[PDB]
């Protein structure tokens, strides 16, 4: 469950916060994958 | 939820425009691991084994065999919850301020909720980056009026039980003296069996300027890189510059077995459910974030301070 | 439309043979953003946020929370519309001038509409590049008879509130003095937290010739690149030579948060609907273009001028 | 200690156990140089077959029946393998539900761990000991290196292999990289690779030696000069340089060629659990781990060992 | 709407000018894509 | 694994496979 997933539909604020956290983690992973030192 | 709460929908739609924190460049991907916590502390237990004596030869009959012991160490990391408030326009009143070019009141500095949240999140991310790099929370260029924090909440610069070197004010502009102090610190570094790891160095802009001077056709940067390669099993050495440091040099390995960043999963800015409303067109919103979560092995970080006086 | 407007048909067919402007090499892809305006002025509003005080610790009950403020700044940019006229043969008359392997009167210097438009567009693009690089409009080698321009219409070289350095005529051949002035300008440069960005340097052919000289087995160009890498967090540093400059050195970052080009989407040459016609075989056509749209933050461009007298 | 219920704020527990990683000794050998053998304890004899030409070849012209001959030769080498064991205590399997919570794995007060975690930690320690033995040829658990376990004959490591090239740098020149490099040149000259000289080379040094090497050459470095010198003799192939904290004032140079140096470890060299498990009426049980040492094979005068005497 | 499309048939001069502007923008994007500093 | 001997053989095979994988994934 992440905000990037367009099919995701939050039900309440707890699910919304979990989606925000998952989106942040996925963005961190993407940045580390795209990083080239 | 999006049908009932407009603010959550706006946050979801705009959350993709927030730039990633720059602190991710100071750690390796394996070094960072999220934890599920908002306020409190997290106990980390490290288990180790040791050899009591030489191994026993299996020949003929024998009943007395050498033993292997075990030991444990408990580490307590504190986490703190912080909040900010900001004023913004109301959704039902945005239409009365939606100009052709923009939305909001330039005269009263009133912005739509999405833009206000984006700017506040960017500022809070910058503050989090400053805390992670320094270990102190302040909004002044002087660095004073620091917010008091809990114990066991340390940054890369204020971590205790590490290696500290100080360059006297008389030698404040002598790269030879600075490099002598750096060599002393590197010699005092204790990486044990984990010495085969890439290394990271962070310097202030003044030190970065001093590094590119010719070595007293070689540069002090090259000499430092070779010196660090002499101890890190000749692996990668990365150099970074930060305006948040002042006459400070930080050297540490990018090894998950020595330094670990375990931030809370709610560390980055998150909207709060409470929204203040009244009869006017001005509403207030709250943003939450969590600070803390750096763990380092003893005597693994070199911190050089060039005293200016 | 193509069934009626032969000139529009020819413009569509030959529009692809005009080479791209060389000014694109001086900007990053993200730095350029087109706008919808032919002539007039456009106001751009930039929003910012700031922290009023230290964050509030959430513990037990509390209502007094620290606030986050906002600020705005308005910048006005001027755009100018300019036109050119050129003569050409007529479509119904081209058949009587179609010679072997070429079309047009060699004696009368008359060309078909497509070729004439291509050449005129190339010349106008060269003029636009010169204006973008310098900020002045002239057709003479001496740079005189300049067309007076509106305020808030600046180029990279003549942008105000930037770092300006002057090398005396007595030191016009002393690369050490030139590099000392360059270092002083770089020190006066202020990038703030956006220092981690690639940098661009533009030099005249004479300075390019001087740069490859041995440093006083190292080159002045190498020393300059190292010095710029010292300040730009060791990002990429690009060096370009332009014949449009004379004894000038331009240094500036390629970050869209500091310098932004917002040209009109009609800036490049565009044909006009009006075509002059008479009983003869000669017709006249008009080409329009738009100038203006460079925006930069204060103290982010270093301009070094080496006086010759 | 806080006088309030601080255990309430312990809302997250992370336990660091690690993982059994690949031994670092694999970095000191090429993939072709390692070949497992089936043995646990005793000795195994390996025979190398060899051929030579007795005279110049014979021209096949007209009728002839007296042809030149090709001779053969053999050599027998005996390698000893030793079996060793360690014992460790752990929780009994049936007591895990009582000694393990969601926030705990074992008795922190008594340092009692389940079988899996205890075995993993013991395996890591034994692998480190095996790496030390392979690099040095001696078995010890002290940083001083004393109290060495007496080993069987024909059981040698890289550092203590006999019939190899040994150079000694005097205590008066212990900090003279020029003297060290002179000794290294002498050893490289005394090296005997024969027709197998076109092979990559490996060098192992101590941290002090690495610190001395990264110094400027008396803009070139001692390390670069050494690499060029080694490339002069190895047909300009790859030269690898490594640092190990297990060495002290020692420099090891050897080729990564299976025709000269081979490693034939027992297929049970790495730690292996034993079937016997001690049990009683209590909740504490004991287990045993076996491992096999030995199997390094080298040709004569193909290893250079430089020792810098400190006093 | 760009002049690169063979299926694009402009109706009037305003559409022609818009197509020219779009073609210029696309050429700029292509140049930046193919540029290797 | 039926018995302890087969378990030990499986452990040895796993160690050999790990060594082969490490050498395949190693780049000097």
């Amino acid at each position: 469950a992440s905000l990037l997933d367009s099919n995701f539909v939050p039900i309440n604020f707890t699910e919304f916060v979990q989606a925000i956290s998952n989106t942040y983690k996925q963005r961190r992973i993407q940045f580390y994958e795209n990083l080239k030192r | 939820l999006f049908d009932e709460n407009y603010y959550a929908k706006a946050v979801a739609n705009i959350i993709g425009e927030v730039k990633d924190p720059i602190m991710y460049k100071w750690f390796s991907p394996d070094q960072i691991e999220d934890v599920d916590l908002q306020m409190g502390y997290q106990k980390t237990v490290k288990w180790d084994a040791f050899l009591n004596a030489n191994p026993t030869t299996i020949a003929n009959e024998v009943n007395t065999i050498s033993t292997i012991g075990f030991s444990s160490e408990v580490v307590r990391l504190n986490y703190l919850k912080l909040q900010y408030k900001f004023r913004h326009l109301k959704q039902t009143s945005e239409k009365f301020y939606t100009s052709d070019s923009y939305i909001g009141d330039i005269n009263n500095n009133l912005l739509p909720f999405a833009q206000a949240y984006k700017l506040a999140s960017s500022e809070i991310i910058k503050l989090i980056n400053h805390f992670v790099l320094t270990g102190t929370v302040s909004i002044q260029k002087d660095g004073k009026n620091q917010k008091r924090l809990l114990p066991n909440m340390y940054g890369l610069l204020n971590m205790p039980e590490q290696i500290k070197e100080e360059v006297a004010s008389g030698d404040k502009d002598k790269m030879d003296k600075i490099f002598e102090k750096i060599e002393a610190g590197l010699s005092k570094l204790e990486l044990g069996d984990e010495f085969s790891t890439p290394m990271m160095v962070i310097v202030d802009p003044a030190t970065s300027l001093k590094l590119v001077k010719p070595y007293a056709c070689e540069k002090w940067e090259d000499v430092l890189i070779q010196t660090i390669k002499a101890i890190n099993n000749r692996e990668d050495v990365y150099i970074e510059t930060s305006n948040l440091l002042k006459h400070k040099i930080l050297i540490y390995p990018l090894n998950s077995e020595l330094i670990k960043f375990k931030p809370s999963k709610y560390m980055l800015p998150t909207p709060n459910e409470q929204v203040d409303k009244d009869s006017t067109d001005v509403a207030h919103s709250y943003i939450d974030f969590v600070l803390g979560g750096l763990l380092a092995t003893r005597k693994t970080i070199l911190q050089v301070n060039i005293k200016q006086s």
